């Protein structure tokens, strides 16, 4: 697992900074050509790499899904891209206008809603930046260039304070301030200065998303037993892994300063992990056969 | 006396045109000069009028927003109301000179006002006063004008009822012999500074003429919309060579050849886009130098191997590349410490762009038009260079709820700061800083002329003249006439104001209007930096991934073609990582179907920063996990050894 | 004794971890004080320079300036004063029994980075003056520690200052000089003629007796009572310029007021030849020394105004600071040594 | 100057988390690089040693040895090379403007535990040589990272190595230390006489002593006159490489325990052993001058002194030692 750290890191970074504004088929094609480039230059990488399985933790995934995010894996990946854009302001393009309440639920009462069409937009944005509340701006296709310094993050550090210039007056920058830009027009004209400096994330529904959603519906309704078993095995694997790591830490704490009972508990946990792995080793091919079987319905749907 | 724009080297075509000009003007007949944008209509006509003992000149420059009140005000300062209108000089006649009569715009029903006014005043020999209603007969006031052909955009086709009164003369480009003679005279005037190379005036002039001819024949307008050359490029080459020789050190023949080659690079080949075009131009310089200047001991004439600058010394000489990079690094560190902080990575292309921006910002009335992809580093380099030269950066705060009032008052504040307070200003204009065509017309006015007339009028004009008189009296100068004060004002503006245009999407229609505008193209120096190439991307990536732990696994050198490696030949994991990142950026922009639009390297930089942070975090976590499992294994071995011993 | 010129080669090369910003000299003992770009104040022995004699990390950011003073009361000890971009001013005390730094206090009140500190004493009263990006030239007190007087003498941010009794001169980033009367805060005059922000400004003090000096001798009894004649400034336009202080309206036992007709600095002599921003200047006897970002140290002279010796390639990087002992003080010996400090993490010393 | 004798008491006592395995000095800064027994690398300031200036978990097992070098060529940056039990030779550089460690590369290829490393600079190239317990010593390239050569000097493990010029002398687990050429890769001379494995065997470079001064014109032209080796037989022996066997010139005694590392400081030789003591034995008279008693609670495993034969590195008077009592004494001036 240490021989392929660089390849996985490269794939994850490229996936974050390049694939935010692509549908599923384009994402698959560019992932295939990236894997081909990795294999041509003799850089090893994880064969069964999944972005959610590598960078999305279970607590974060449950927190996002309980906030109102769709069950689709595409929306999970886009949500992870949005929350992992720590340096650049993310640009959520949601035609359904669904994610405003999602981010509001994620950040609670700190969420402050502005817009680019308000008469008192600039002074309230300055107040929000001073207080440091999470800011969501609607109608991003009408981007007012007054916050061009905030998009480019061109600050000057006045000693112990970070300073941005908005309008003709000086305003401080709080450390907890965040900026989200929301748009609802897929055909809107984003300014190139704004477009090149934001994390453009497309929360849209397409024909590839039609394929994925038909498969999700037929999985969750035609045979819910397989999906429920997969969810249960993933949950128990995560819980048993956390308990095993905690037990290992307790064992080393005891050995540094019953011990046979703790060793027996660790052995039982390891046997449980082995049994769960053996059970799950004969479950993914079943999902592969279901994928191969329910393709004609998807072609008919598209 | 080559900086002077009014100087005209007398050739056979010039005296022929001056003679037919005197014949036509003495014939009581208007004259229309038509030809290519570098033929020399304005300078021939001004030479013919200034050196005449019978004709005065009135300078008028037409724009799209031009009314007959401008012409009335221009005549009223050179005539007396005694009807009958007469010039102030009794014997010398008066000539009214119009610039680019094609540029006045049609009204809502297809009729330009000023050309109909001119046809009225030189057909009936008079005009009717609007607020008083009498016929003011004009006796000896003449009308001339120049114009580009109406084919190109911005040049409106003109009514035959107006052109039937004025004789039309066509001015073609001068032949090879005439250009050779003119620039032989210019190069003799230049080389009077260095008399030991006076025998090389003819080969330099012939080489410049051949270079201009080859560039005109090679890069036609069919490739790109801005690939048009003219004798103005050769004149700018001569002016740049003189400016560099004047402030340079003691020069050798090789130094002179390299200096001329650097000027040719900075003038004839900063508008070029394709890499094949730049390679062809490099081959063209090598061929020209070998043909006309058969000298040995000549180094590389590549774009990055010609670093002429005056930051590192008191005189304009060639500087070492590594010393210049170190100086630029330290200056940028200081600039980020004192002004806005941007973590930039220094590469050869950025150094070269800094050099050419600095060269174009030290010229009198020197303006720039930076064209390139977004996030290529145009605004930050312009701010850094303007900070180096001591200019004051003025960035217009133009937002969505803004109109001509805010932009005009920003322009007025900048102009007043330049004149009254005597502070040099580098005005940075973005394509999103303009919103309507009126701002574009304001830029055309400010760039073609040295002043914008309608900003100061009435009370504004009176207070401007009062402030001009106050400044003149405070400086210990004596100027009385308003014409002298206005000349001093426009001279101060042309000396202390520089305009730099930032263009991000050259294929846009608004940016196409910006590029194809007559005043912007004929005055600004285009620096098409374009998108990053493979070498610059390799340098940035190598400077970014060297600060992260990356080489900790076994690596075998992969067999690969020579053309698939953009960095140095692959020896480690870092070169492989850089190659994969560049290859994927190229493939991503290929499969996104960008077409011929410039490719922003913002995705590449964001990917590199995310990769650095992610690799650091994952390596730290992996090291902690491995240390944890090894210390646990060591404790386990100690426990089993204690059990075995006991 | 005042005609000493440094040799073509440095006497000793002192190595420091980061970029050297400000270098002074101990007036009594041969000890070099070097302030680096980490704020780590140093103290080297001149004859044993392999290891620092003492070191201390007071500020967490880069020290921008420094000045020392040996007290002469009417006990005596050196008072190092260091200022950094971490917005404070830290006053030190050098103890020789332990051969270690001993910080006595610190000063606060600047809300941006501070770029120059000068410390002087008038009569049993030591004062600390400084200037920052706040455009405020605040005046502290060594004993009480409380600030005494502050003023904003410039539109842009002041970079360097100098002190002489009750008169404070101060260049600034607005490329203009201005002499301000310290006790009253009234700006006596202004000066223009530099095209770039000022790096260093200091007074050209008088000499009691000399064979031939033009810039350090009063022209009349008015200048004799005034106590100073000229001033020297170095800015980023590669030029060192000599000015003349214009006499304002004066009254006995009263505060001075500016003269509207005779309140402008007059450029007497300009000295060109440096290839980059002249960073630091210093005057010893008839010789004016200076350094710039040309990696070189030059030796002008005042009586005729042209360079004598050029120490090219003294550092691989830029040169930041010089220090020579004060020649116009009876209590300070003008011993023959000159010290330089560069951006290449080094500090050459010329002795003997 | 070069006749420095450290004082009878410590000046600073750097406290680390675990037992210190190898110590090196910054050639021009007052900074000590102590290596822990958990792979962690600690850099301390010699005027403020309460808190470590920088700490980095390099390896996963104990560091076996490490050596530093200040490059003289392209900026001049210091290079730290550390070896551990993980069959990896990690390379680090020390950015002084941020006082933090940075990783360049990990030299891999060994099939067993590594023992020691040595870094020397050519006219413009930097090399790395390391000896493992796989009966092989390899020569690396600092920038390239490849393996220049691989030679087997003995049939057993190698616990010490030093390279001077094109000749490298290695002290194997067997008492037969051998000297082999770097580019040629052919052994020339061997020498036996120790009753146990050799712990440290390094050259004795010429300085302006009894063995440093060349005795013959051929030896002066060759550049190598004598080498001092320390074995586990509680003795220190000084050899003499012929210009077909390595003779012995002297055999210093008085070591209670096995001698771990030695260091020659001009005309005086200083060494530390496992007997919790360090003795400064004169190289001319062969007699111990001053011996430190109760210097550390544990056994001293590493003694570091500034290089005296290099013109680039200033031979300053800074000698520090590294014991096994989770501490390191500092002697200054
Ligand atoms: N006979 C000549 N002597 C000197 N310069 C010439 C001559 N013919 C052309 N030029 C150059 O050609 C350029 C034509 O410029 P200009 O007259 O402003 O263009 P336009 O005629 O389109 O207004 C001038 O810069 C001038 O230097
Ligand atoms: N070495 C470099 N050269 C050019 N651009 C860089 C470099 N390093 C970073 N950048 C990017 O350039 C941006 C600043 O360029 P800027 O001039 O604002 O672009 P634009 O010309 O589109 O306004 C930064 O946001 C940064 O991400
Ligand atoms: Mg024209």
């Amino acid at each position: 697992t240490s021989q392929e750290l660089i390849g996985n890191c490269i794939i994850s970074s490229i996936y974050e900074t390049y694939f935010g504004h692509l549908n599923e088929r384009e994402r698959g094609d560019m992932l295939v050509i990236l894997k081909r480039l990795l294999g041509k230059f003799a850089v090893k990488y994880d064969v069964n790499y999944r972005f959610i399985d590598y960078l999305v933790t279970l607590d974060e995934k449950m927190k996002w899904l309980e906030c109102g995010l769709d069950k689709n894996d595409y929306f999970l990946e886009n949500m992870s891209i949005v929350m992992n854009s720590q340096d650049a302001v993310p640009f959520l393009l949601d035609p359904s206008s669904h994610m405003i309440t999602v981010i509001s639920n994620y950040y609670g009462n700190k969420t402050v809603l502005l817009s680019f069409l308000e008469e008192g937009f600039v002074k309230r944005l300055e107040n929000a930046v001073r207080f440091g509340s999470v800011v969501i701006i609607q109608d991003g296709e009408f981007f007012d260039p007054i916050i061009s310094r905030l998009i480019s993050r061109e600050f000057n550090h006045a000693g112990n304070r970070v300073t941005v210039e908005i309008g003709d007056h000086e305003v401080d920058v709080s450390g907890d301030f965040k900026l989200f830009i929301h748009s609802c027009d897929p055909s809107g004209d984003i300014p190139i200065f704004l477009r090149s400096r934001v994390r453009l994330v497309h929360f849209v529904t397409n024909k590839e998303s039609i394929e994925t959603r038909i498969f999700d519906i037929t999985l969750t309704e035609e045979n819910a037993e397989m999906q429920r078993k997969r969810e249960d095995l993933i949950k128990l694997n995560t819980e048993y892994r956390l308990k095993l790591k905690n037990l290992e830490k307790r064992l080393l704490e005891e050995l540094n300063n019953e011990l046979m009972v703790t060793l027996n508990n660790l052995k039982k946990e390891a046997m449980n992990i082995e049994k769960k792995l053996s059970e799950s080793e004969e479950f993914f091919p079943q999902f592969d056969n279901l994928v191969e079987e329910y393709s004609i319905i998807g072609k008919h749907s598209v | 006396e080559v900086m002077r724009p009014d100087i005209v080297i007398p050739t056979i075509d010039t005296i022929k045109h001056e003679k037919i000009f005197y014949d036509l003007l003495n014939s009581k007949r208007g004259i229309i000069l038509c030809g290519p944008p570098g033929s020399g209509k304005t300078m021939i006509m001004n030479n013919a009028l200034r050196n005449s003992s019978l004709y005065d000149v009135v300078g008028i420059n037409f724009s799209k927003d031009t009314t007959t009140e401008h012409i009335l005000s221009a005549l009223h300062r050179h005539t007396n109301y005694v009807l009958t209108l007469l010039p102030k000089s009794d014997i010398k006649n008066l000539v009214l000179f119009c610039d680019e009569i094609n540029l006045p715009k049609l009204d809502k029903y297809g009729s330009q006002n000023v050309v109909l006014f001119l046809r009225q005043l030189m057909e009936k020999q008079g005009f009717w006063k609007t607020p008083e209603n009498k016929w003011v007969t004009i006796e000896r006031i003449h009308i001339v004008g120049a114009c580009n052909p109406p084919t190109d955009p911005g040049r409106i086709p003109m009514s035959e009822r107006f052109t039937r009164h004025a004789a039309i003369l066509y001015l073609g480009y001068p032949s090879g012999k005439s250009l050779s003679q003119i620039y032989e005279i210019y190069y003799k005037a230049i080389f009077k500074l260095v008399p030991e190379f006076r025998s090389y005036t003819e080969p330099f002039a012939r080489a410049s003429v051949h270079l201009y001819n080859e560039c005109k024949a090679r890069y036609s307008t069919g490739l790109q919309s801005h690939y048009l050359f003219s004798p103005r490029e050769l004149t700018r080459l001569v002016r740049g060579v003189y400016t560099a020789i004047n402030t340079g050190p003691r020069q050798t023949l090789r130094s002179l050849i390299r200096l001329w080659a650097y000027e040719a690079w900075r003038i004839f080949a900063d508008r070029l886009v394709g890499v094949k075009e730049k390679n062809s131009f490099e081959q063209l310089l090598y061929e020209t130098v070998d043909k006309y200047l058969p000298n040995q001991d000549l180094g590389n004439i590549s774009s990055t191997s010609l670093l002429f600058s005056g930051l590192l010394s008191l005189d304009f000489k060639e500087v070492n590349k590594t010393d210049l990079v170190n100086f630029i690094e330290e200056r940028f560190k200081t600039f980020c410490d004192e002004e806005l902080e941007v973590p930039m990575v220094i590469h050869e292309s950025m150094v070269d762009h800094i050099l050419r921006i600095d060269r174009a910002l030290k010229q009198v009335q020197g303006h720039m038009m930076l064209i390139g992809a977004s996030r290529t580093g145009k605004t930050i380099l312009t701010r850094f260079v303007a900070w180096l030269n001591g200019l004051k950066i003025v960035q217009p705060k133009i937002h969505r709820h803004s109109n001509l009032s805010d932009f005009d008052m920003i322009l007025k504040k900048a102009i007043s700061d330049c004149s009254l307070k005597e502070s040099r200003t580098c005005l940075i204009i973005d394509e999103s800083n303009i919103l309507e065509t009126a701002f574009l017309e304001r830029m055309n006015t400010l760039l073609a002329n040295a002043d914008i007339p309608d900003l100061f009028q009435g009370e504004e004009y009176d207070k401007l003249l009062n402030n001009l008189r106050n400044k003149t009296r405070s400086l210990g100068l004596l100027l009385d006439t308003e014409q002298e004060l206005y000349d001093w004002f426009v001279g101060e503006i042309a000396k202390n104001l520089h305009v730099v245009f930032t263009i991000c999407d050259p294929t846009n229609n608004k940016s196409s209007a910006m590029i194809s505008s007559p005043a912007l193209f004929n005055r600004c120096i285009i620096n098409w930096m374009g998108d990053w190439d493979t070498k610059t991307m390799s340098q940035v990536a190598n400077n970014m991934v060297d600060v992260v732990p990356m080489e900790f696994t076994d690596f075998i050198v992969p067999e690969v073609n020579k053309e698939l490696v953009f960095t140095e030949p692959i020896q480690t994991i870092r070169d492989a990582v850089v190659n994969i990142l560049i290859h994927f950026d190229r493939n991503f922009y290929q499969k996104m179907k960008v077409g011929v639009n410039p490719r922003s390297p913002g995705y590449f930089i964001d990917g590199l920063r995310a990769l650095v942070k992610l690799v650091t975090a994952k390596y730290q976590d992996l090291q902690e996990n491995q240390r944890f499992v090894n210390v646990g294994l060591e404790k386990l071995n100690e426990s089993v050894l204690k059990v075995n011993e006991l | 004794v005042l005609k000493w010129i440094p040799r073509n080669l440095p006497s000793c090369l002192i190595n420091v971890e980061s970029s050297v910003t400000s270098v002074k000299l101990h007036p009594n003992l041969p000890i070099v004080f070097v302030a680096t770009d980490h704020g780590k104040l140093y103290a080297f022995d001149l004859f044993n320079y392999t290891i620092p004699l003492a070191s201390l990390q007071s500020h967490t950011k880069a020290i921008t300036s420094m000045d020392v003073l040996f007290t002469n009361y009417t006990k005596n000890y050196l008072v190092i004063v260091t200022a950094s971009k971490d917005l404070q001013i830290h006053v030190f005390k050098w103890v020789s029994e332990e051969c270690k730094f001993q910080q006595i206090r610190s000063l606060l009140g600047h809300e941006h980075i501070v770029s120059a500190v000068k410390i002087w004493q008038k009569n049993n009263d030591v004062h600390i003056a400084s200037c920052s990006r706040d455009q405020t030239v605040k005046i502290w007190d060594f004993h009480n520690g409380w600030s005494l007087k502050t003023f904003q003498p410039h539109s842009q941010w002041v970079r360097s200052i100098d002190v002489l009794g009750d008169y404070i001169i101060s260049g600034s980033h607005d490329t203009t000089l201005r002499l301000t009367h310290w006790p009253s805060g009234n700006g006596l005059s202004v000066g223009t003629g530099h095209e770039f922000p000022i790096e260093k400004v200091k007074f050209i003090h008088f000499i009691e007796d000399s064979p031939e000096i033009r810039f350090r001798t009063p022209s009349t009894d008015r200048y004799k009572n005034w106590g100073m004649q000229y001033c020297v400034s170095a800015s980023r336009d590669r030029t060192i310029k000599i000015w003349e202080i214009p006499l304002p309206t004066l009254m006995a036992h009263r505060a001075p007021i500016p003269n509207p007709t005779d309140s402008n600095f007059r450029c007497v002599l300009t000295l060109k030849g440096h290839l980059s921003w002249v960073r630091d200047i210093s005057i010893r006897g008839q010789y004016l020394f200076s350094c710039a970002d040309d990696k070189s140290v030059r030796c002008w002279d005042l009586n005729t105004g042209q360079c004598l010796h050029v120490w090219e390639k003294l550092h691989t990087g830029f040169v930041n600071c010089l220090d020579l002992d004060v020649d116009f003080d009876s209590n300070v010996t003008p011993r023959q040594m000159m010290v330089t400090g560069g951006l290449d993490c080094k500090s050459n010393v010329f002795m003997r």
